[PDB]
């Protein structure tokens, strides 16, 4: 978009010169550029068209396979006691990311420090699983599709 | 002419249903039913949604409908829609007895209804039903059974299911607390009084806001018991006493 | 009395309702099935059992007659109408012709049921996809499939449900006649395929076979653990 | 809304020039504040049981 | 707009535009008049010829419903042939049940109900026709009727259907009605068709006249047209 | 018609039915009415006005009998009321032809509400805009029920409908007790109808029907003129 | 406001109203006519003017005063095509009362049968609600005269003196001032007020050629349409 | 308990007897409570001129 005011033109010229020096075609010396946003439909179309970028990699959804590593990765650098059961936490909840897993492990660490202990018991993980994960659980067609 | 049609038949462009989803996401509001069994007997705890001081209760069976000599149901949804199905489901069980001189088994009563509920979703553009109801009963093949019904026409066998969306915390309690072949008619009843105490927002569980129907197999009679008033009250006094006794360790 | 066309054409030359119906098959539990020369096998995944509830009513493999076996995906209410429609026809075929029903005859009954059901007026098309398995006379084990449009084929290994193309890829690099030689090798192969899709913690797999002589038998959950253990043992020899 | 009931029960006792308050004063006070568009009617909430 | 699609909906001020639309469809059609003298009814239709476009005597709008009943349709011609089948069929069942001839007061009523029935539903549309009913009987005299697409039907002495509606009945009322033989009226009709519609848009036009009354013994038929041809010879005497 | 038969009432995305809630809005803006059940009979009291001095009161009747012991009033709209009256008249006859016995009051309301619900699900039509008050003294105990455009029945001790019904609801909540007589019930029924009335309360502005155990009885304006002396 | 299609078909509004039916109440006023009904102590007068725009139009096929049965007459306002459809229904169901029941239909019971039919047209959404009014008169045994009014919504009630058409709020306001002063009402007292109300509201002071009077009497229960001469006789008699 | 009309009577009778016993504010308040009760009264046919 081109307006008459002087608040938007400082973006467009910087964008236009970027597409110019990306495709300067004088001597680039094989410089690899990786660009990433969340959404794609509200972007600049001439950066999409070939001659510019020919790799459009999508990063789809999850599963209960990739989670168990991230549980183990986030529960590695802590005083993980020998009384904790993470497998019950894995099977029960069925939609969470690693940023959810991180928020579980931190709340588990906080609950252990409220009761003036060093190690963390399973109960701090159970409450952290029930506390933190209740912020977005909304919308499912259960028992309709086998 | 054709521009007034609401098109309840077409799939979503998402590739799923669109109108039946509205009724199933409606059905969790305003109504709380449950039922339990692990041994000889099965119960149905209900919840009086509005108890105003100017009503009569001349019927002594408000939500529970004794649809047969061996079965009953607990409906939660549109009240007017309930009278349509329960008049129909009662007549399904009776033409079976005319044909076979034998009491209707409980599964093929449920599949008889759910095929009626499905067919009014596909063809006609008719409004689907807004009813999810439960089933108790006894037969000669398995015995004491529970069933869940959906507005889609989908059903299932259960042991501690419910209906209302306020009872999502109750099913978590039932996964936390349930036994395998240890129902008495004290154990399951005190457990059901424990559930509606926490899940419903009624303070101290007024005995006129709940309703309990049980079913036992007496000799050959399959007595459907509907308990009236004071046994509920002394049950609550029993439950509050067991709460007051157990909190002494705190 | 309902006169309203529901399924019409599109300007590019496609339909709308059939492509919307096959999404419901895509949002369903996976069920695979292979065959052999003497015995067949089919299983299903994504049980997701509440583990405190009844499960004799959650069965999603049934039989039309003493030869023909079922395995569907999609939604469940529309499957029940198709099954009770098909049990009547294979029983009425036995009334006129004194044979057992051939497995090819009943798949033409289901597919012709579903095609005239997308053709007519006022009628939402079905949302299932069946796997029809049965060994005919002269001992000819075979399996067919359906489609919500009403087409049908003959495969050697099918997969449907949520994530069949991964399973179809896993069966694609599995083109061995030796796996269809030993009976228990074929069954662990299905368990190898189903564990490749679902998380499969030994309680989410329901397989069932048919030895072309007897009605179908659901295997015992000890045998599911017995087959998964020898699958783990044979896979542990990768070194 | 607890404050509003306390103010309305106070205002009812003001116009009577009285330093006392009844149970009925609060009953008309809550009924003043409980003025919503989801009207009671007994039929909005019982048809959906 | 928004309210003018069906015949079932009303306007926000309370009229029906689909009837209003079909009324001006008849208005964009050629002129047809009808007048009764003291012992009969004379029909007159201006009929357009484009260059050749047919024979001499195709698609006449002087239909003949009963043995003593005439038509003077104007508007959409295909729907006019439908009403002629309906009005024919109505008079026959009167003959079958009863067994004297149909009175003209009923045949106006029985047809206009069928016109009115197509102005209610969203299934069907209103007819785009309007027409004249002319009869004669020695017990009842002559009567002349007039149906619109809405269904409002009653009696006239002289009416006119088409583009020249107000312009033609300006000079019909200049004449007399009781002091006229219909044979005098025949040449009086032909001047009015010749007066109106100057040939600026359409060069060629025909003139079909039909005539029921005392002299034709109640039987309705066309005038002897090629015979004696006194209308057009008298009509073109008005050059100044 | 053609064969359309499509229901013009479907579920909201919230999960409620829209037209029935709008039909309840027409009932709430209707003429006020009251009904009281008082341990020996039930009293129906409506509130009938006339926009002019030119109308006639011996013509349109609000309290309408059904069998010989079952009365019926309404609070919603007028022409839709007379439809389901004639429907209920015939509906009580198939009971009496078959069973040779006067229909119980609970048995009508199961049948009338079944007419009214099934009417809303079917296509091409709108729901009714009428709520009812049905009463009767069958088998000793009297009865008082209330229906609605949704098709749901209730069993009141004393309710009110029409305009300002919540004001009449709180009034009966303090006025009604465990038990009264029939005449005391008439005196409090005129009292609660005089809450939201206008200044002229003559024998023509109200219209009252009772149910004895002796039977249904509609009150003539002579007694209502005589009973309104020192009313409320 | 407007939700769904509440401006188009007969469904409800969010305000608890509907709109098609109250459009039909002012679908009468496109007729451009006003009719007055007055009931006396032993009579019942119907008075209605007529507008004759064309000299080429009869003075016989125009008047809205119709005869349902030999003891029941009526008058129609609103549009004309919907009016005569309403009258044939009333003629048809009056005769079925004779064939089924044996005795003559009361004038009160007929208005129930009409208002039930108008209810259904309001009720089912795929058809038009017929905007036209209805006023009946007649003499009942042991009840005297009656005057009723059916409406396109579907309700009726008895009256003492009530007009309809275009001008009511001036016509009913005058009739209230006439009735509440408690005068006598014999025959010519009743006829003169039915003229002077329509005279003062319309403010015409006309010639006896437009209005028609359809009185019924206790001594002569036959529905009777008055002659133009005796209409002139009453008009000069009340004139001082 | 229940009543509305007789309450209008006793408020007027007190606002006289405070004015009889020379009370300006309280009789003014008892009159004002008498007015706002009388506003919802459907019929002051005679009590109106008494209240006025």
């Amino acid at each position: 978009y081109d307006s008459n005011s002087g608040g938007e033109r400082e973006i467009q010229r910087t964008m236009l010169e970027l597409l110019n020096q990306l495709d300067g075609f004088d001597s680039r010396g094989d410089v690899k550029v990786i660009m990433a946003t969340n959404r794609i439909e509200t972007l600049d179309p001439a950066l999409i068209r070939p001659g510019r970028i020919d790799r459009k990699i999508e990063f789809p959804l999850p599963d209960e396979k990739t989670k168990k590593r991230i549980f183990q990765i986030h529960t590695s650098r802590m005083t993980l006691a020998d009384d904790v059961t993470l497998d019950d936490l894995i099977m029960a909840k069925d939609d969470l990311s690693g940023a959810d897993i991180k928020a579980i492990c931190t709340e588990a660490g906080l609950m252990a420090l409220r009761e003036r202990r060093m190690k963390v018991t399973n109960e701090d993980f159970k409450k952290s699983k029930e506390n933190v994960l209740y912020k977005k659980q909304e919308g499912t067609p259960e028992g309709l599709y086998l | 002419s054709r521009r007034y049609d609401s098109r309840t038949t077409i799939f979503s462009p998402e590739g799923r249903l669109y109108q039946v989803e509205y009724a199933m996401e409606a059905i969790g509001h305003a109504g709380t039913c449950l039922g339990i069994l692990a041994n000889d007997g099965v119960l149905l705890a209900a919840e009086r949604r509005n108890i105003h001081k100017l009503l009569d209760e001349v019927f002594f069976s408000e939500k529970i409908y004794k649809l047969n000599e061996d079965m009953a149901c607990s409906v939660a949804g549109i009240t007017s829609d309930a009278n349509v199905l329960t008049n129909e489901l009662r007549l399904i069980a009776q033409r079976y007895l005319l044909q076979y001189q034998e009491p209707i088994p409980c599964e093929q009563l449920v599949t008889a209804l759910c095929d009626i509920k499905q067919a009014y979703t596909q063809f006609g553009g008719k409004r689907p039903f807004g009813v999810s109801l439960l089933y108790i009963g006894w037969d000669k093949h398995y015995g004491f059974q529970l069933y869940q019904s959906d507005p889609s026409g989908n059903y299932g066998g259960w042991k501690a299911t419910c209906i209302g969306n306020n009872s999502a915390a109750a099913v978590s309690m039932l996964k936390q607390d349930y036994k395998e072949g240890e129902m008495t008619l004290k154990s399951a009843l005190a457990l059901a009084i424990k559930v509606l105490n926490k899940t419903m927002d009624v303070s101290k569980l007024s005995a006129e806001k709940v309703e309990i129907a049980t079913l036992t197999r007496e000799n050959g009679k399959t007595v459907i018991r509907v308990l009236k008033q004071k046994e509920v009250e002394q049950l609550i006094k029993k439950h509050e006493e067991e709460e007051a006794k157990a909190e002494r360790e705190k | 009395s309902y006169d309203r066309a529901i399924t019409v054409f599109s300007p590019d030359g496609h339909l709308f309702q059939v492509e919307y119906a096959q999404e419901a098959v895509k949002k369903g539990s996976t069920a695979v099935g292979v065959r052999g020369r003497d015995i067949v096998v089919l299983g299903v995944e994504k049980k997701s059992v509440a583990k405190l509830q009844d499960e004799r009513t959650v069965r999603k493999i049934c039989a039309l007659d003493d030869n023909v076996c079922m395995a569907f995906a999609g939604l469940t209410a529309d499957a029940r109408i198709v099954i009770n429609r098909a049990r009547v026809e294979c029983q009425s075929h036995r009334l006129t012709v004194e044979d057992p029903v051939t497995v090819e005859y009943i798949t033409r009954y289901i597919a012709s049921l579903k095609q005239r059901y997308t053709q007519s007026n006022g009628r939402r098309p079905f949302g299932i996809s069946a796997l029809i398995v049965g060994f005919d006379f002269d001992g000819t084990p075979r399996l067919y499939q359906t489609d919500p449009s009403g087409t049908y084929h003959a495969w050697k290994a099918n997969a449907i449900g949520r994530g069949a193309k991964s399973v179809r890829e896993f069966l694609e690099k599995n083109y061995t006649d030796e796996a269809i030689e030993t009976d228990d090798l074929t069954i662990k192969l299905v368990i190898k395929a189903l564990l490749e899709v679902v998380q499969s913690g030994g309680k989410n797999i329901e397989l069932a076979v048919m030895r072309r002589d007897q009605s179908l038998k659901i295997l015992n959950p000890e045998e599911i653990e017995k087959y998964v253990a020898e699958i783990e043992k044979e896979k542990e020899e990768n070194e | 809304e607890v404050k509003g009931v306390c103010t309305e029960a106070g205002m009812y006792a003001l116009r009577e020039r009285r330093v006392h308050v009844t149970q009925e004063d609060f009953e008309m006070a809550v009924a003043k504040v409980m003025q919503k568009d989801s009207e009671k009617n007994m039929s909005i909430k019982k048809l959906w049981k | 707009t928004g309210y003018d699609l069906s015949a079932s909906t009303f306007s926000p001020d309370g009229r029906v535009f689909q009837v209003e639309y079909a009324m001006k469809a008849v208005e964009n059609s050629s002129t047809a008049i009808g007048i009764r003298c003291k012992d009969g009814v004379v029909f007159g239709v201006e009929k357009l010829v484009l260059s050749k476009l047919y024979e001499e005597g195709s698609n006449k709008r002087l239909f003949n419903v009963d043995r003593h009943v005439g038509m003077a349709v104007a508007g959409l011609l295909a729907d006019a042939r439908s009403l002629a089948d309906i009005a024919r069929e109505e008079a026959s069942n009167f003959r079958s049940n009863f067994g004297y001839n149909i009175p003209l007061k009923h045949l106006a009523d029985r047809v206009a109900m069928y016109v009115h029935a197509y102005t209610l539903y969203s299934a069907v549309r209103p007819f785009g026709c309007s027409f004249m009913l002319g009869s004669y009987s020695v017990n009842d005299g002559a009567q002349l009727y007039m149906i619109d697409p809405s269904g409002v039907s009653y009696g006239y002495w002289g009416c006119a259907i088409g583009k020249a509606r107000q312009a033609a009945k300006t000079e019909i009322e200049k004449l007399q009605m009781k002091e006229m033989t219909c044979r005098d009226i025949v040449k009086e009709v032909a001047k009015i068709i010749y007066i109106v519609h100057d040939e600026v848009k359409d060069k060629a036009f025909e003139l079909e006249l039909s005539w029921v009354g005392e002299l034709t013994n109640g039987r309705h038929e066309i005038v002897p047209k090629d015979i004696r041809e006194e209308a057009e010879k008298y009509a073109k005497e008005s050059l100044k | 018609e053609r064969g359309y038969s499509f229901s013009l009432t479907t579920f909201s995305p919230s999960g409620k039915l829209v037209q029935i809630e709008y039909a309840l809005a027409a009932v709430a803006g209707g003429a006020p009415s009251v009904g009281i059940k008082a341990a020996n009979g039930v009293v129906l009291a409506t509130e009938k006005k006339q926009k002019s001095i030119l109308y006639d009161e011996r013509s349109v009747h609000k309290v309408e009998p059904i069998t010989k012991h079952i009365g019926l009033v309404y609070s919603g709209m007028g022409p839709d009321y007379r439809v389901l009256v004639h429907r209920a008249r015939k509906l009580a006859q198939q009971y009496y032809l078959v069973y040779q016995e006067p229909i119980p009051t609970a048995q009508l309301v199961q049948r009338v509400a079944s007419v009214m619900q099934e009417y809303t699900q079917s296509g091409g039509v709108r729901p009714f805009g009428v709520s009812l008050l049905i009463c009767g003294w069958n088998e000793g105990r009297p009865y008082l029920f209330q229906s609605d455009p949704s098709g749901a029945y209730f069993a009141w001790k004393a309710t009110a409908m029409g305009k300002n019904y919540v004001n009449g609801k709180t009034f009966l909540e303090k006025r009604y007790n465990e038990d009264l007589e029939l005449e005391d019930a008439i005196h409090t029924a005129i009292l609660t109808l005089k809450e939201s009335f206008e200044g002229q309360m003559t024998e023509d502005n109200i219209e009252v029907g009772i149910c004895n155990e002796a039977g249904f009885r509609r009150l003539t304006p002579t007694e209502v003129k005589d009973y309104l002396a020192a009313i409320a | 406001s407007s939700a769904g299609f509440d401006r188009h078909i007969t469904i409800f509004s969010p305000e608890g109203r509907l709109y098609q039916v109250e459009y039909a109440f002012k679908a009468i006023n496109q007729g451009g006519l006003t009719s007055v009904a007055v009931r006396g102590k032993d009579c019942a007068v119907i008075v209605t003017q007529k507008k004759v725009p064309d000299k080429l139009l009869d003075s016989s096929t125009v008047t809205h005063l119709f005869k349902i049965t030999e003891n029941i007459g009526c008058v129609m306002t609103g549009m004309t095509a919907d009016s005569r459809s309403q009258v044939q229904r009333a003629r048809y169901e009056a005769a079925n009362w004779k064939y089924k029941y044996g005795y003559e239909i009361p004038v009160d019971m007929l208005c129930k049968r009409i208002a039930d039919i108008s209810q259904v047209y309001t009720q089912n959404a795929e058809m038009r609600p017929l905007g036209c009014c209805m006023i009946l008169i007649g003499i009942d045994e042991e009840q005297g005269p009656q005057v009723y009014k059916c409406d396109p919504a579907g309700y009726y009630c008895g009256f003492k003196a009530t007009a309809a058409g275009v001008k009511q709020t001036e016509s009913t306001s005058f009739l209230e001032k006439k009735v509440k002063k408690k005068f006598d009402w014999t025959f010519e007292q009743t006829v003169e007020t039915a003229i002077t109300c329509l005279s003062t509201v319309l403010s015409i002071d006309f010639k006896p050629s437009e209005i028609e009077v359809g009185v019924v009497t206790v001594e002569n229960p036959k529905f009777r349409i008055l002659t133009e001469a005796e209409i002139d006789a009453h008009l000069v008699a009340l004139a001082e | 308990m229940d009543d509305k009309a007789l309450l209008v009577e006793v408020q007027l009778l007190e606002s006289k007897t405070y004015h009889a016993l020379s009370n300006l504010p309280k009789a003014r308040a008892a009159l004002t409570s008498a007015r706002t009760t009388a506003n919802a009264i459907y019929c002051p046919p005679k009590l109106q001129a008494t209240l006025d």
